[PDB]
């Protein structure tokens, strides 16, 4: 495709004031048609991408999870079946909205993208993406889980070779995958040690910074600081 | 629950 | 339609859920789908219809809203059509939602309402959908607002007869009504006289209720003094 | 702006 016939300069404008009114969906597919007109994104264009997404899909996981817990405390009176159903149908959502966003890594955002910078941020999209999609696995679940695992170890030896301890993606990656390992794949100790090490090296790198570069990372290493709180 | 990173 | 295989009792049922989740597009489907049975809605059901469309046209207004604001800017350098498209799409959407509920009043909530609760209810429906409508309106907008007087006006004179000072939805309604004058119709003396009277006529009503509904009443009451206290 | 009734 519907945004096939606008120019890319208009979506990426239309995706920004989209932003600036909190239409996130409307956001999603401006950024969506962008993406198909087969150039590279830029990084702005990138984080574009990845708010109207996560918007979309926050809204999603929550109703989801607020009908999974009604869901479950019906199974300790009997209601028939419309609860199941509606979560069925927030959760079928859901995976439709996933399944765009890794069709889009796979054609052809992450073949093409060649900078450390790029690439990581589409893995440990994908990462991210198969890791919501786990999250409502039931029956597969253990696929789901390999492939999430896979695109984030991946995205954090690239990380780890190409960039500074303190870059914000790398940082944002390893709390995602920490949360992966506790939330996700049952590793709490994996979680904790990967929480801290992260951490700790962040901290030794903090004084190459600028003022500006500084806040950015701080921001990230709080967000690592409150789990290992939680968690511990 | 943890707190993944935030949008953005 | 797309509800017309679910059972009414169903509907509501998936309502109540939407609402929980804060899924307020589709909470307002499944209620469209409720009314389209063809029986009248009782009180706790009108309630929902409310909320669900509220909400919905809530997030387009103050989408329009933040579109419109930048649209007015531009016209104080030249940035090309997108901003005036994008607020036409939003603005279109939302009429697209006062346009349903207006067709659901009018087939056939209204005409089957017999009761001053429900009639009051649904003409105040009908006014503040007129309101919407009018906010946006720009070539018609003379029309509009004298659907929208109309419709406050003959929900104000059953509200006068059937109903005591402090019923919520007699308070509403002129509280509602009142804003029509102040922002729309450009009547502030209209808007403050009618807040006002309808203030004083309710707190020599109070003696007589409950403290529940005691409670329901004052919070209607404080917004118009809030609203006095703004325009004085 | 003025506050109208709240959704509820
Ligand atoms: C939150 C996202 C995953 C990220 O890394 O952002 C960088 C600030
Ligand atoms: C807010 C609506 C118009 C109304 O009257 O609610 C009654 C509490
Ligand atoms: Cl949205
Ligand atoms: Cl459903
Ligand atoms: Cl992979
Ligand atoms: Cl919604
Ligand atoms: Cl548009
Ligand atoms: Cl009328
Ligand atoms: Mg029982
Ligand atoms: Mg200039």
């Amino acid at each position: 495709g519907a945004m096939g016939s606008m120019e890319r300069a208009s979506l990426i404008q239309k995706a920004k004031l989209a932003e600036q009114a909190e239409r996130y969906e409307d956001m999603a597919a401006f950024m969506k048609g962008a993406v198909e007109k087969g150039e590279e994104l830029s990084c702005e264009e990138r984080n574009l991408l990845s708010v109207a997404y996560k918007n979309v899909v926050g809204g999603q996981r929550a109703a989801w999870r607020v009908l999974s817990s009604i869901e479950q405390k019906s199974n300790e009176e009997e209601k028939g079946p419309e609860v199941r159903e509606y979560r069925e149908k927030v959760e079928t959502e859901l995976q439709g909205v996933c399944d765009t966003v890794l069709g889009l890594l796979d054609s052809h955002l992450i073949k093409e993208a060649g900078d450390a910078e790029s690439r990581v941020f589409y893995l440990k999209m994908k990462g991210d993406y198969y890791r919501y999609l786990a999250e409502v696995a039931t029956g597969d679940k253990k696929r789901i889980i390999d492939s999430a695992r896979s695109a984030y170890q991946e995205a954090m030896d690239i990380s780890k070779k190409e960039m500074p301890p303190t870059n914000p993606i790398r940082l944002g990656l390893a709390l995602n995958f920490s949360v992966f390992h506790y939330e996700i794949a049952n590793s709490p100790e994996e979680a904790i040690s990967l929480a801290k090490t992260t951490f700790d090296e962040a901290m030794a790198d903090l004084h190459t910074l600028s003022e500006d570069s500084y806040k950015d990372s701080t921001l990230i290493m709080q967000l690592l600081r409150d789990n290992l709180t939680l968690w511990t | 629950r943890s707190a993944s990173c935030p949008s953005l």
